[PDB]
């Protein structure tokens, strides 16, 4: 289908775009997943809010200031906890001098000028807020209602995992970034960026994703030493110039306001915002993520990380390997 | 537990 593993990019009409879940079997039906990561414009009609006339007054309870160390395109990102604050006091704060996003003529130009000043100015991030800015008037592609197999973890234990089971929220600012990494679990993710400035990814195929965690235990051999995961604790990042140095497959590309991305199990990804916006996401599943699930390596050296039983998954939805699979094989 | 951001 995608032997090439390009990012795709997909515009659904209203009919096609209505069942969520139908959707992703679709994409996936014409390769999509191969890349790790997808654009899904839905129809112009769609709306998911009729205005954001009020977003200023939300609160933004944990802002982190996002302290980057490091050199030759391989750094380490630190989040420092700072006081809440307002979507407005932080939008104020975006656009001011030492925060706002440079100068550029095009995306290459400022591609480079993330890359050349990431440890200069530490950016403030309003991530990882509880919250969906949805209309309760939305039916589709709902991210506080998607009603995958995921739902079947809560009904489970009454657990809720915030971000994971329940949606949030980012306020982004120039130069705000997420590290590389995969989902917890490996499960999906989907992401809408509700309004403002772009939001650009890096993807690196599931099929070439042992190849990033070799290199990284490459660059890292202490930090591998003391986990078996590191790359969960999200705060490595690699350049595109290293990543071409070391022949690791990666695609690029840029996600607007009102666009979707999807990131698949095991996909790779990082990126950075270009100025002031707003994203919602949360993660969700499929049967195919069963397996991603089952084998998805975990954190050993921290306590505060997403875990969750694959028993029920592999009990009811794949009953005739239960069995074995309970015994090592 | 909850997703973060990470980075500590
Ligand atoms: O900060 C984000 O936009 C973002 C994008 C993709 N993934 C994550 C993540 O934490 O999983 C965060
Ligand atoms: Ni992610
Ligand atoms: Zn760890």
């Amino acid at each position: 289908q995608n032997p090439s593993c390009k990012i795709m990019t997909f515009r659904p009409t209203m009919e096609e775009f209505k069942d969520f879940n139908k959707y992703v079997a679709y994409i996936e039906s014409q390769g999509a997943h191969r890349a790790g990561l997808a654009k899904i414009i839905p129809p112009k009609e769609w709306k998911p809010r009729q205005t954001y006339d009020d977003i200023d007054d939300v609160v933004i309870p944990a802002p982190i200031q996002q302290v980057v160390t490091g050199q030759s395109g391989l750094f380490t990102q630190y989040n420092i906890q700072k006081k809440a604050m307002t979507v407005g006091e932080y939008r104020r704060l975006a656009n001011s001098e030492k925060y706002c996003t440079p100068r550029h003529q095009d995306f290459d130009d400022l591609e480079r000028k993330y890359w050349k000043n990431l440890t200069f100015v530490s950016p403030i991030y309003g991530a990882d807020i509880s919250g969906s800015l949805y209309d309760d008037d939305v039916a589709q592609w709902n991210i506080g209602s998607l009603r995958t197999i995921l739902d079947m973890v809560e009904r489970e234990c009454g657990t809720i995992i915030e971000g994971v089971n329940t949606p949030y929220l980012y306020f982004g600012m120039w130069k705000t970034t997420f590290a590389w990494h995969t989902e917890d679990m490996d499960l999906y993710s989907i992401n809408y960026l509700h309004f403002g400035e772009p939001k650009s990814w890096y993807a690196i195929p599931p099929e070439h994703g042992k190849r990033l965690e070799r290199l990284a235990i490459g660059f890292f051999p202490g930090s591998s030493q003391g986990c078996d995961a590191f790359l969960r604790h999200k705060m490595t990042l690699i350049s595109p110039i290293i990543l071409k140095k070391y022949g690791i497959p990666f695609s690029r590309i840029t996600q607007e306001a009102g666009e979707f991305m999807i990131t698949f199990p095991y996909g790779y990804h990082a990126g950075f915002n270009h100025g002031f916006n707003c994203a919602e996401s949360t993660n969700f599943a499929t049967l195919r993520w069963i397996d991603y699930g089952k084998v998805a390596t975990q954190c050993t050296c921290r306590k505060d990380m997403v875990k969750i039983s694959m028993d029920v998954f592999v009990r009811i939805l794949q009953p005739e390997r239960y069995e074995l699979w309970k015994q090592g094989k | 537990a909850r997703k973060s951001t990470g980075g500590k």
